[PDB]
């Protein structure tokens, strides 16, 4: 059973999924331990479990893959991973994983690695033979983003502006200089939608802090 | 002829030949469960029996 799936579900999903198993009433709690509980059952009785994540590093040596949707936080569905997985194929911080999970036996509360499928949507015999980030030669911009849908509706405008006053390409540093209270906000969505409508090849990210 | 006389060595021995079938039962009731390319023999075993 996939994590991501039961992810993207809604609380009521995993409400009506927990009340079909016959269990203690789970929508009174978290929806992090709401999907914990709901794997425990469905892997007392169910398939191999798989699993996808982003890894962290702990200072024990073990590391604990998390999900973005729960913006990578501590919790019950976190997945540990043992040094010895680090040793292998030398697992890193911030490593893209996805692979097979089990429910946790006598006195454990996280569910276990079993086999690495992808890491980094990517073979680990080719990860190993890796490029250091650092160890990049670094380059200006080369390839510009095209900005420019073509449409021309009523926000469409605002990226063409920035094609005629900031054109930006892949590597290139952004830093936008705006008092409160200036449009900035669906200023980078209007940019994300772009971006996003004309390279769906890259993957794109955006963050929000406070 | 009859009385055999043991010393420091044998016995030390024994004691242990004790500690090791206690840490491979240990070890033999951890690794029932234990798969392929998954642990190196470093953890498995445990010092503090010994
Ligand atoms: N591209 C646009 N087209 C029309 N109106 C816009 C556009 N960008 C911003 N606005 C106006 O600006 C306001 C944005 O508010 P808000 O997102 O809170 O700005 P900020 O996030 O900078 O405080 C809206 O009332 C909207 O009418
Ligand atoms: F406070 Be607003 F988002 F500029
Ligand atoms: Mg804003």
């Amino acid at each position: 059973m996939n994590l991501t799936e039961l992810k993207n579900t809604p609380v009521s999903e995993l409400i009506t999924l927990g009340e079909n198993m016959g269990l203690e009433n789970l929508a009174r709690m978290r929806k992090q331990d709401i999907i914990f509980a709901i794997l425990k059952q469905h892997a007392k009785s169910g398939e191999d479990i798989f699993g996808d994540g982003v890894l962290e590093i702990l200072q024990d040596g073990f590391g604990f893959l998390r999900s973005a949707d729960s913006s990578y936080l501590a919790g019950p569905d976190d997945i540990y991973v043992s040094p010895s997985q680090i040793r292998r194929f030398n697992l890193r911080t911030g490593d893209t994983i996805s692979g097979k999970i089990r429910p946790p036996k006598e006195g454990e509360r996280y569910f276990a690695l079993l086999k690495v499928n992808e890491v980094n949507f990517d073979k680990p015999e080719n990860a190993r033979n890796k490029i250091l980030f650092e160890n990049l030669t670094p380059l200006h911009a080369n390839s510009r983003l095209r900005m420019e849908r073509g449409n021309g509706s009523t926000e469409d405008l605002t990226a063409r502006v920035l094609d005629l006053a900031s054109p930006i390409g892949r590597g290139q540093r952004g830093l936008i200089v705006a008092p409160p209270k200036a449009g900035k906000t669906m200023l980078l969505q209007n940019i994300a939608q772009s971006i996003a409508y004309n390279h769906p090849d890259c993957v794109l990210m955006v963050l929000l802090i406070d | 002829g009859n009385r055999r006389i043991r010393s420091v060595g044998e016995m030390a021995e024994n004691q242990f030949r004790v500690g090791l079938v206690r840490v491979e039962r240990a070890v033999k009731e951890r690794l029932s469960l234990g798969d392929l390319d998954t642990l190196m023999p470093q953890d498995m075993i445990n010092a503090k029996p010994i």
